[PDB]
């Protein structure tokens, strides 16, 4: 495995440098090719022979090679470029591959957001099934910290909670979601439940009722 | 356009043998190399093989012994068999088209020799001896072997998500989550759909067959201490159209071959 360190920072316009250190049988050899690996997107060649840029990829992204080692430059840096890079060269004399360890890129100087928040009682359809779920959905915040919890009338809440890490969303800022699992009676039995969401020091409440 | 679409079951069981299918389109299979590429969660890119324009396979040697690779050009098909899968063998698969040619260490006007002092190295065409390889007859050493591939992935397929695990499929229960009246009274009104108890990953949902696009946000699925998954996905439309328009959300989940229409009707 080639390679390379684990994480990467730059800042908004600005450039940066990611290295992949092999040896003579691979990067020694030349012909090293850069990828751009984001969730929910087909993996993205960026780079081959070292120094190519692939059909689509703008002059903002170069390779150069100096020995066994081989560095990708990422110049005017947006958000959008956050994602895992991953070098890669053939072995010795074969046409198999070997990859890097891989580099996660985080873009600082993002503009802190607010999350918005949206609070669903159980559904008719799942009281049916004699079930009951709340349901918080958290979106659109930057950076992406958020803490949740839930009350019953005035009382805290904490049985019956899952809440999910935080990801990041297609336009870079994070979402997460809470449910809160309950029995039909108890949905029925309080005058509301409520999703309390901190973010930054600032809390945001979203309450719901049975009626 | 050039285009790879993997499919396959995205739930095996351990012990079992995993088969995956590659249609390609925009080229025949008779003229590129196409190869296969796995990352699991959390790891780096490994990978599988390739299997060359005349048949020729390659493989990842330390996986050689469990991996087979065929293709048929007229099908326009390659697949891929893992034997024996466990859970490491859990992962996003990806085929994709391979570019690669063979290369001589040394740039032209240049011969490879083996026979020069000091090791092997890139001595002038003319050039006689074993001093060719030095810096006054216009040679130089390497370490390179005689002839190399120039090898890199062109385009990729989407990957398809393969659990290998003991448990049973189970598809989703799909209910409609209505916006509720105080919720909708500032003009933009947010309806969802909560897509409960699934196992195994993933799950897709569009609304209205993917006429409703913007203000769509699908979340990132929980996973339960009962080992099932549950998902919400929710989109914002303008709070006059409801009851007036029909909303409806598309949930599908490949590993059952199912897929839910639920209407979502206001309160």
């Amino acid at each position: 495995v080639l390679n390379q360190p684990s994480s990467v920072s730059g800042s908004l316009g600005q450039r940066v440098s990611i290295t992949c250190s092999g040896s003579s049988s691979n990067v020694g050899n030349g012909y090293v090719s850069w990828y751009q690996l984001i969730p929910g997107s087909a993996p993205r060649t960026l780079i081959y022979g070292d120094t190519s840029r692939a059909s689509g990829v703008p002059d903002r992204f170069s390779g150069s090679r100096s020995g066994n080692t081989a560095t990708l430059t990422i110049s005017s840096l947006q958000a959008e470029d956050e994602a895992d890079y991953f070098c890669a060269s053939a072995e010795d004399s074969s046409s198999n591959a070997v990859f890097g360890s891989g580099t996660t890129l985080t873009v600082l100087g993002q503009p802190k957001a607010a999350p918005s928040v949206t609070l669903f009682p159980p559904s008719s359809e799942e009281l049916q099934a004699n079930k009951a779920t709340l349901v918080c959905l958290i979106s659109d915040f930057y950076p992406g910290a958020v803490t949740v919890a839930w009350k019953a009338d005035s009382s805290p809440v904490k049985a019956g909670v899952e809440t999910t890490t935080p990801s990041k969303q297609s336009n870079n800022k994070y979402a997460a979601s809470s449910y809160l699992s309950l029995t039909p009676e108890q949905w029925k039995s309080h005058r509301s439940y409520s999703c309390q969401v901190t973010h930054e020091g600032s809390t945001v409440e979203k309450t719901v009722a049975p009626t | 356009q050039v285009q790879l679409r993997e499919s396959g079951p995205s739930l095996v069981k351990p012990s079992q043998t995993l088969s995956l299918t590659c249609t390609v389109s925009g080229f025949s299979l008779s003229d590129k190399a196409v190869g296969w590429v796995r990352r699991a969660p959390g790891k780096a890119l490994e990978w599988l093989g390739s299997i060359d324009t005349g048949g020729m396979t390659g493989y990842n040697p330390g996986l050689k012994s469990r991996l087979s690779i065929t293709k048929d050009n007229s099908k326009s098909q390659v697949s891929l068999s893992v034997n024996s899968v466990t859970t490491e063998d859990s992962a996003t698969y990806y085929c994709a088209t391979v570019d690669q040619k063979t290369k001589n260490a040394c740039p032209d006007d240049f011969d490879y020799r083996c026979s020069c002092i000091g090791g092997c190295g890139c001595a002038r065409k003319g050039c006689v001896g074993p001093l060719c390889c030095r810096s006054d007859l216009g040679g130089y050493l390497t370490d390179s072997p005689a002839y190399i591939y120039e090898w890199y992935i062109d385009l990729w397929g989407q990957g398809l998500l393969v659990t290998v695990s003991s448990a049973s499929t189970k598809g989703p229960s799909v209910f409609p989550l209505a916006p509720s009246s105080k919720s909708t009274s500032g003009g933009t009104a947010a309806l969802g759909c909560l897509v409960k108890d699934y196992f195994p990953e993933p799950v897709t949902v569009s609304w209205n067959s993917g006429a409703l696009t913007s203000g769509v946000h699908t979340f990132p699925a929980v996973l339960q201490s009962s080992g099932l998954y549950s998902l919400s996905s929710v989109v914002t439309v303008p709070s006059s159209s409801l009851g007036t328009q029909t909303y409806i959300c598309n949930v599908n989940h490949k590993p059952s071959n199912t897929k839910v229409d639920k209407k979502v009707e206001p309160k």
